[PDB]
RNA sequence: GCUUUACUGCAGGCUGUCGCUGAGGACUCUCACUCCGGGAGGAGGACACCGAUAGCCGGGCA
RNA sequence: ACUCGUACGGUCACUGAAUCCUGCCCAGUGCAGGUAUCUGAACACCUCGUACAAGAGGACGAAGGACCUGUCAACGGCGGG
RNA sequence: AAACAUCUCAGUAUCGGGAGGAACAGAAAACGCAAUGUGAUGUCGUUAGUAACCGCGAGUGAACGCGAUACAGCCCAAACC
C-alpha cells in the first residue's frame, strides 16, 4: 500500500497534534556483550549446546507494519501498532 | 645484602632468556635421554630447593620427573553415551601435570615421602619437575625439628592424598573465603563439586 | 554396525599374520668396515618360503654363514664379492657410484647401509640410468625415476625367479598353499556379499553396492572400501 | 552337531582347580590365574563392590 | 538392529596458526629435533614428529 | 600387524573357468586434477572503541566450495514426441 | 523433563590409588550485617528453598552472619652470623 512521508496527527510528547515524518525502522547493530551473549559463549561446550544448538526459525507470508514517526517539531518519535502489509511504499 | 641465591631465583624468573636459557637448551638434550624419574645429587634450584623445605643433609632427596603435556590421554565410548560425554579432544584431567610427576617420584621410592616440588622447564612436548622426597625412616631426619613432623603415622602416603603443596592447592584451597565453599575442608566431603 | 575385516587386520591376531617362527632369513647386505677385502663363497642354494625365489648360502672369508637376495645366474662354488672395489659382475654388491650404468641392479638401497629395500621380488630389477657426485638416478620396476644417494649399495643383476606370474594357479587349492606361507586372509569374500552391518556396501534385496565406489583419502577407517582415492577407473580413454 | 547333549561329550578339559591362595576351585589352570580371589593376577584380593547391594 | 543428502554431536583425515624453534614473499645455513649408520659419520632440518587451536570433510561411531 | 615382506610386491574393491564379446552416456552423485577470478576460520597485523578490556570493522587468505577438466570393468542411466 | 539434545538422575553406581583410629581441614594476600565492626579450622542448629543457576522449562541451589560444640596456636626460607 502507499502512504504519505510526512502528516499530521498526535504527537505523544508534545502532546498535540503536529506534522510528522514517517519511516521505517532501521535494525540497530548488535554489541555481542549482553547476557544472553555471555550466557551462549559460556554455556556452549561438547556435545548439544541446548538452546543455543537451534538454528533462526522461519517467516510469516507478510509482515506488520514496522515505522518510526517522528514530531517535525519536538524532534522525538514514537512507535505505533503495526498493520500487516505485504509492501509499503511512501508518497514524496 | 642480597644472597646468592637470590640470583638463581632471578635467573628463573625468565628461563628463557641469558644464561638460563642457553644453560636450558643444554641440559634437555640430556634430560631427554634419561628416564622417567631421575635422582639428582643437587637441586638445579637451590634457591626454591631450600624455600621449600630442602637441606644439604641425610635422608633429603631431589629427584627430576619428565611427564607429557597436554590434555587427558583418553580412549572414545564404547557404549551409548549422550553428546555431552562423548568427548575426548578437549577432555582434561582434574590433577595437574606437576601432582602427576610427584606421584610417579614417590612411587619410585616406596620409603619416602614427598616433601614438596618445583619446575624446571620444559620443551615442546614434556615437562619436567624436580621433587624434593623425605627418609621418615633416617635419624638424621628424626631428630630435625624442622622436618620430623614428615616422620608421623598419619603422613604416609601424603602425595597420593593431596597433602602436598601442590596436591592442596590443586584442591582448590588456597582460598580461606569465597569460593572455596566446595573445597574446603575436603572435595569429597562436599559432594565432589569444586 | 562392526568392525570391517579389514579393521580387524590391524589388530595383528594370528589369522593376519605371516608364519614369521617359518622363515629362514632377513635378507640384507653385509656390513663392512671398509675396503672390499670381503669376498665369499656360495655354499647352496636355498628356497625362501617369504618370497617364493631362491636364495644363496654363502660363506665368507671372515667365518661368516649367511643367506642372501640371490640374482638369476649364480651357482655353488662362485665367489661374490661386497664392497667398494667389488668387481663387475652378477650377484656382486657395491654402492651404486662403482656401478656402470645400464647395468640392471636388485635389491637397492633407500639409504646407504640400510641393507637394501628396492627390487627384491621374483624376477624384478632397477635400472641405473645416471650418476653424478651427488645423486644417483635409478627407475624402479614400477617404472618411477628415484634419486638416490650414490653412496647406496646394490646387487648386480635380476633377482632369481623370474617368471614365477607367467603360470595360472588354475585351482583354489593351488592359491591356498601360497597363501598359507604369507600374512594374509584367504579367501575373499566380497563386500556386496556381506550384511550391511559388516560392510559399506552389505545389505540390499540383491548385490550391489549401495554407493559410489570412489573414496575419498580423508575416509576414516571402517569406511575407506572400494577405490581409495581413484584418479579414474574403467579402462576408457 | 546338536550344540545341546551331543556337544557335552567333548567336555573331558581341566581348566578351574583349587586354588593355592583361597582354596576355592577356581584356579584356572591353563591361565594360572584364580577367577576368584586373583591369584596370578593381583597380588591384593580380588574384591568387587557390586559383589553386594550398593547400600551394603 | 539397520539406513541415509533426518536432527544433534563424536572419532578420524586434510589444511592454517602457536609452542618445541635456532644462524644469515622468495632463499641459504646448522645447533635443537627426526631418521639412516656398529662407529666415525650420512640424510633430513627449524620442517617433520609431538603438544594446543582454527576451517573443511566426516553414518566410521554415539 | 602387514613385514625374516618391497611393485613378478600387497593393500582395497568389483566380476566370477573356458569360448565369442563387452555398445552409447560425465548432466546428477562420487572420486581425482586444475583454477584468473569469487567464496573461505583462527593467530599475528591495521582502524575505531575502551587511560585497559569487552566489541565493531579492515587487510591477508590455507584446505574446502564456486568454476573448468578427467573418469562408467564409479554410483548409475539408455525415454516421450 | 510426561518426546528429547543443554539440563536431570549425579559427581550417584562402578573403577584406579592411598591414610588413620578417626581422616581431611586449620592460624587470613579472610570476612565486607561497610564497620569506631568480626577474628584459625571442622561440625550441629539457623540463615533459606533466601541469593545464584536454568530449552529462564522441568529442575537446581549456596555463603557472610547468628545461636551452639570445642578451642591453641606455631615452625621455616632470607636478611645478619
Ligand atoms: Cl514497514
Ligand atoms: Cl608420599
Ligand atoms: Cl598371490
Ligand atoms: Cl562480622
Ligand atoms: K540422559
Ligand atoms: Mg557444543
Ligand atoms: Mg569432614
Ligand atoms: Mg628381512
Ligand atoms: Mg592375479
Ligand atoms: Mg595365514
Ligand atoms: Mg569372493
Ligand atoms: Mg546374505
Ligand atoms: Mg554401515
Ligand atoms: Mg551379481
Ligand atoms: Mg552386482
Ligand atoms: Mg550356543
Ligand atoms: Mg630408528
Ligand atoms: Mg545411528
Ligand atoms: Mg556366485
Ligand atoms: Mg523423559
Ligand atoms: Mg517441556
Ligand atoms: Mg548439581
Ligand atoms: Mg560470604
Ligand atoms: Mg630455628
Ligand atoms: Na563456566
Ligand atoms: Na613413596
Ligand atoms: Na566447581
Ligand atoms: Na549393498
Ligand atoms: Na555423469
Ligand atoms: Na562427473
Ligand atoms: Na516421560
Ligand atoms: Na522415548
Ligand atoms: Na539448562
Ligand atoms: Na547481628
Amino acid at each position: 500500500m502507499q502512504m504519505p512521508r510526512r502528516f499530521n496527527t498526535y504527537c505523544p510528547h508534545c502532546n498535540e497534534h503536529q506534522e510528522h515524518e514517517v519511516e521505517k525502522v532501521r535494525s540497530g547493530r548488535q554489541t555481542g556483550m549482553k547476557w544472553i551473549d555471555r550466557q551462549r559463549e559460556r554455556n556452549s561446550g561438547i556435545g548439544n549446546d541446548g538452546k543455543f544448538s537451534k538454528v533462526p526459525g522461519g517467516d510469516k507470508p507478510t509482515k506488520k507494519t514496522d515505522l518510526k514517526y517522528r514530531c517535525g517539531e519536538c524532534g522525538k518519535a514514537h512507535l505505533r501498532e503495526g498493520w500487516r502489509a505485504g509492501r509499503l511504499e511512501f508518497q514524496e | 645484602a642480597r644472597s646468592a641465591y637470590s640470583y638463581i631465583r632471578d635467573a628463573w624468573e625468565n628461563p628463557g632468556d641469558g644464561q638460563l636459557a642457553e644453560l636450558q637448551w643444554q641440559r634437555q638434550q640430556e634430560w631427554r635421554n634419561e628416564g622417567a624419574v631421575e635422582r639428582i645429587e643437587r637441586p638445579t634450584r637451590l634457591d626454591k630447593a631450600r624455600s621449600q623445605g630442602y637441606k644439604a643433609k641425610q635422608g633429603v632427596i631431589v629427584a627430576r620427573v619428565s611427564v607429557r603435556k597436554g590434555s587427558a590421554r583418553k580412549r572414545r565410548h564404547k557404549a551409548g553415551r549422550r553428546s555431552k560425554r562423548q568427548g575426548v579432544t578437549r577432555i582434561t584431567r582434574r590433577k595437574d601435570i606437576q601432582r602427576v610427576a610427584e606421584e610417579r617420584a614417590s612411587r619410585t621410592f616406596p620409603n619416602l615421602r614427598v616433601l614438596n616440588s618445583y619446575s624446571v622447564g620444559q620443551d615442546g612436548r614434556q615437562k619436567w619437575h624436580e621433587v624434593i622426597l623425605i627418609d621418615p625412616n633416617h635419624p638424621a631426619i628424626q631428630n630435625d625439628d624442622d622436618l620430623s613432623w614428615i616422620c608421623a603415622d598419619d603422613q604416609a602416603d601424603r602425595v597420593f592424598r593431596g597433602l602436598t603443596g601442590a596436591g592442596r592447592r590443586n584442591r582448590g584451597l588456597s582460598g580461606k573465603g569465597k569460593g572455596s565453599e566446595k573445597t574446603r575442608p575436603s572435595l569429597r566431603s562436599n559432594g565432589g563439586k569444586a | 554396525g562392526r568392525r570391517i575385516q579389514g579393521q580387524r587386520r590391524g589388530r595383528g591376531t594370528s589369522t593376519f599374520r605371516a608364519p614369521s617362527h617359518r622363515y629362514k632369513a632377513d635378507l640384507e647386505h653385509r656390513k663392512v668396515e671398509d675396503g672390499d677385502v670381503i669376498a665369499g663363497t656360495v655354499v647352496d642354494i636355498e628356497h625362501d618360503p617369504a618370497r617364493s625365489a631362491p636364495v644363496a648360502a654363502v660363506e665368507f672369508e671372515d667365518g661368516d654363514r649367511r643367506l642372501i637376495l640371490a640374482p638369476e645366474g649364480v651357482g655353488v662354488g662362485d665367489e661374490l664379492q661386497v664392497g667398494v672395489s667389488a668387481e663387475i659382475a652378477p650377484g656382486n654388491t657395491l654402492p651404486l657410484a662403482e656401478i656402470p650404468e645400464g647395468v640392471p641392479v636388485c635389491n637397492v638401497e633407500s639409504s646407504p647401509g640400510d641393507g637394501g629395500k628396492f627390487a627384491r621380488a621374483s624376477g624384478v630389477n632397477a635400472q641405473l640410468l645416471t650418476h653424478d657426485r651427488n645423486v644417483a638416478v635409478v627407475k624402479l620396476p614400477s617404472g618411477e625415476m628415484k634419486r638416490l644417494d650414490p653412496q647406496c649399495r646394490a646387487t648386480i643383476g635380476v633377482v632369481a625367479g623370474g617368471g614365477r606370474t607367467d603360470k595360472p594357479f588354475v585351482k583354489a587349492g593351488n592359491k591356498h598353499h601360497k597363501m598359507k606361507a604369507r600374512g594374509t586372509k584367504w579367501p575373499n569374500v566380497r563386500g556386496v556379499a556381506m550384511n550391511a552391518v559388516d560392510h559399506p556396501f552389505g545389505g540390499g534385496g540383491r548385490q550391489h553396492p549401495g554407493k559410489p565406489k570412489s573414496i575419498s583419502r580423508n575416509a576414516p577407517p571402517g569406511r575407506k572400501v572400494g577405490d581409495i582415492a581413484s584418479k579414474r577407473t574403467g579402462r576408457g580413454g | 552337531t546338536g550344540a545341546g547333549t551331543p556337544s557335552q561329550g567333548k567336555k573331558n578339559t581341566t581348566t578351574h582347580t583349587k586354588c593355592r591362595r583361597c582354596g576355592e576351585k577356581s584356579y584356572h589352570t591353563k591361565k594360572k590365574v584364580c577367577s576368584s580371589c586373583g591369584f596370578g593376577k593381583s597380588a591384593k584380593r580380588r574384591d568387587y563392590e557390586w559383589q553386594s547391594k550398593a547400600g551394603e
